[PDB]
């Protein structure tokens, strides 16, 4: 009865501000209650709550009103005396807790905290977290600070979670937290920045802003852990990265331009990482990188020019180096990240397939063709040879440009019209040089890409093999009297062409006539067409006053071998004994004329610019003298280059029609009804991998396989056609 | 005075079959711009296109010749096995 209450407030309002009170006293208090429960009892709790209750507002009495850095120095030491005794104070109604609450079917301790938020409900919630934020204001400076004078404050609001009556609490408490302190700290950290944002925006640097706003964030990452709580860094992360960072993405935008337009590279990476953080952040500088090398690029090539436009190793090479650049820039500031990635191949794509190059050749398809002919100079017989590595890496570049290639139809083409020539005359590099080419390019386009270079080297190999036969028939019982040597192609493997009505000179009669017998005795029918555009031989003159070995091709030894008698013919008297047309004796009388083997009439026509004519004599140059022994005048035209260029990217443009047919009628028949745009839509999905053909190409060819008739139009209908079998 | 001998000679030649050029094969007239059905059918895109079609066998007809026996037949008109195409 009232006796223990007296007593125990005795020891109760001792517990708090504890002079180290001799477990006597508790002893006494425990069991003070153990009976005040046993005389239901539940007036003792009234007592306690009420005990409570009152001197609080007797400690808010004290301190009262009193903001601050005040309540700082104070709501801290408070709360701490005051919870530990709280919490003997619990120890000690033990007994109450018991019996008294599991009756329900409202600890002390519990009591003491609600009763405390009756101190929040009151200065302590409203001032006090304002001094806080006074403190907190000193992200800017000073200290120092004493983390100490908020830890209380915060740790007290997450405590005073709550607790009239969930039971215990699932998740974290801290609904007071938030509502008491993370709401008013967040909100007047933003202006912080906010001012200092728009401050520093004005007076400091593009490139000393990031630098900072990059710091302080860390800053407010390090004040939450050791001013938290858990989960107000992200919150508060989140809030000071819209802050610093994506409300300020424009005035980032024109700022990393510059920082491209100067290779300024550091600046980048904060730049991205910045704006990594913020989501869809990166989907811009995505699209300037993007566009941007794509100027690099087309610019870096333009400026060669009209050199490139015939310069592989400098247009590949030119190219090669934006693409290397900005790569080694994505794979750095841009943390290789494929978004930025996709920029650079996408810009790469680009400009690789139309550029200042492409414009003057006038079509995307040189692309390819300057890739072509950059392998070849790098697959052919070197002036020495090439360092294994270094050829087999610039051959793994050609690639990365390949990579990019549009028409890979042409390219293709090419690589095969000009492994075609490497094989046909042993001018390779290194043999493992091609074939490892040919892997390369094997990997992205399968062995149907790569077969009939495949099928043109084997079929090589057979040559090189029945040459052997042919070589060792000789040691045989028969004699050849020059050394001759033959390469025997398959009509069909090869993309050669037979050839311009030769005569074969006399001196190889018996050459031909053997090895045409040898061949014989191979394939009963088998037929041989005789390539003399494109066979090799050797010369030895006699009249020169020195010994040369003219290593020439087989039309210049027939002009040249005619020599042998009368010494100075006109041309119509060679495009008769030779029997090689005009238009080829001309070009290659053009190149017997340069080597002065055979100089006109006119001893200061331009040779190199004068005009053939049947009638203009040809006087062999006995006067004639090379600073070599055995010259090499078997280059033949200029211009042949250039045909060959031009018949052989029209040799695609046809094959590429036969392809978009083989389309269409492949579509036409798995489809068997359908509309036109469907129709064209397919072809490309098709045909993408090698090239992307132009609708008007298409249009033709549907109405060729409407001619073949492959498929018509389904009468009665606007764009449709049926498969017609 | 004026000589030269031929000491080297590379030749180079293709080699075919020979079930002779006398045509074509599978329509035989000459592997001309007839292959019969583009001469009568003429001034037609589709003869404006009639080019040789490489076996791998190597016997080769008109393309046309040949695109038209496969939507039937896939085995080579003149070498049992199947064909195969490449060039043009
Ligand atoms: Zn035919
Ligand atoms: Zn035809
Ligand atoms: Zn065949």
């Amino acid at each position: 009865l009232d006796q223990i209450w007296d007593d125990l407030r005795a020891g109760i309002q001792q517990v708090y501000t504890r002079q180290s009170m001799a477990k006597s006293r508790y002893m006494e208090l425990y069991t003070h209650v153990y009976n005040y429960c046993t005389s239901v009892g539940l007036e003792l709790y009234k007592r306690l709550k009420e005990f409570l209750k009152n001197y609080l507002t007797n400690l808010l009495k004290d301190g009262e009103d009193l903001m601050d850095e005040s309540v700082l120095k104070f709501y801290t030491q408070q709360w701490e005396d005051y919870r530990f005794s709280s919490k003997v104070l619990n120890g000690i109604c033990a007994y109450l807790n018991r019996h008294w609450v599991r009756r329900e079917c409202y600890e002390i301790y519990s009591l003491a905290l609600v009763t405390w938020r009756d101190c929040l409900f009151r200065p302590l919630n409203k001032q006090v977290t304002n001094a806080v934020l006074k403190l907190i204001e000193k992200e800017r400076n000073g200290e120092t600070i004493n983390t100490r004078l908020i830890s209380g404050v915060v740790q007290s609001y997450v405590e005073l979670g709550l607790n009239e009556d969930d039971a215990f609490a699932k998740g974290p408490t801290l609904t007071v937290y938030k509502e008491s302190f993370e709401s008013q700290f967040l909100a007047d950290t933003e202006r912080f920045y906010t001012r200092e944002s728009t401050e520093f925006l004005q007076q400091n640097p593009v490139t000393e802003y990031m630098k900072k706003a990059e710091a302080r964030l860390l800053e407010e990452q390090r004040r939450v852990q050791v001013y938290l709580h858990e989960s107000t860094q992200d919150e508060l992360a989140r809030k000071c990265e819209q802050v610093l960072i994506e409300k300020h993405l424009e005035i980032f935008h024109t700022e990393f331009q510059n920082l491209l337009d100067a290779d300024k590279n550091e600046d980048l990476g904060r730049m991205y990482n910045l704006v990594s953080r913020i989501q869809d952040g990166l989907g811009e500088l995505k699209k300037l990188l993007e566009t941007h090398i794509h100027n690099q690029g087309l610019a870096a090539i333009e400026k060669c020019g009209e050199a490139a436009l015939n310069d592989p190793k400098m247009y590949v090479q030119t190219v090669l180096d934006v693409h290397k650049k900005y790569n080694a820039l994505v794979m750095s500031a841009f943390n290789n990240d494929a978004g930025f990635v996709a920029a650079l191949d996408k810009a790469c794509g680009r400009f690789i397939n139309n550029n200042a190059v492409t414009k003057m050749a006038q079509s995307s398809s040189k692309s390819p063709e300057l890739l072509a002919r950059y392998c070849d100079s790098l697959l052919k017989k070197s002036s020495k040879n090439p360092e294994e590595a270094e050829l087999e890496d610039t051959l793994n570049q050609v690639m990365v440009v390949f990579k990019y290639i549009e028409d890979k139809d042409v390219f293709q083409k090419f690589y095969a019209k000009m492994l075609a020539k490497r094989l046909v005359h042993q001018n390779s590099a290194s043999d493992d040089a091609e074939a490892s080419m040919i892997s390369k390019l094997k990997q992205a386009c399968g062995f149907e890409y790569t077969s009939k270079l495949q099928r043109m080297f084997q079929d090589i190999g057979v040559s090189k093999d029945l040459n052997e036969q042919f070589k060792k028939h000789l040691t045989n019982s028969e004699p050849l009297d020059l050394d001759f040597s033959i390469q025997v192609l398959s009509s069909g493997s090869w993309p050669f062409q037979q050839s311009c009505t030769f005569a074969l000179p006399s001196e190889l009669e018996r050459s031909y006539q053997r090895f045409t017998a040898f061949y014989a005795s191979r394939h009963s029918g088998r037929k041989l067409t005789w390539l003399y555009q494109l066979s090799k031989g050797e010369l030895v003159t006699n009249c020169f006053k020195n010994r040369y070995t003219l290593q020439a091709s087989t039309f210049q030894m027939a002009i040249l071998l005619q020599y042998n008698t009368e010494d100075a013919y006109t041309v119509q008297q060679l495009t008769d004994s030779t029997q090689i047309k005009m238009d080829i004796l001309a070009q290659v009388l053009q190149i017997l004329l340069k080597s002065k083997l055979l100089v006109l009439e006119d001893e200061n026509a331009n040779v190199d610019e004068v005009e053939l004519k049947p009638d203009t004599l040809i006087k062999l140059y006995l006067g004639y003298k090379n600073k070599k022994l055995r010259v090499n005048i078997n280059v033949p035209m200029k211009t042949e280059q250039k045909q060959e260029q031009e018949t052989t990217h029209k040799n695609i443009e046809e094959d590429r029609k036969l392809l978009i047919q083989a389309a269409i009628v492949r579509i036409m028949k798995m489809r068997k009804v359908l509309k036109h745009q469907q129709l064209l839509g397919e072809v490309l999905t098709q045909l993408s991998s090698r090239f992307k053909p132009r609708v008007p190409v298409i249009k033709k060819c549907i109405d060729i396989l409407i001619e073949k008739e492959y498929l018509e139009r389904v009468d009665g209908e606007k764009d449709t056609y049926s498969y017609l079998a | 005075k004026k000589r030269f001998e031929v000491k080297k000679w590379n030749a180079v030649a293709l080699w075919a079959w020979d079930i002779v050029v006398d045509n074509c094969a599978i329509c035989r007239n000459h592997i001309m711009d007839l292959c019969i059905e583009c001469q009568a059918n003429q001034a037609s895109a589709t003869s404006e296109e009639c080019t040789v079609a490489w076996g791998v066998c190597n016997h080769a007809f008109h393309f046309h010749c040949i695109s038209r026996w496969l939507k039937t037949r896939q085995v080579c008109p003149l070498d049992n096995r199947e064909w195969e195409f490449q060039k043009y």
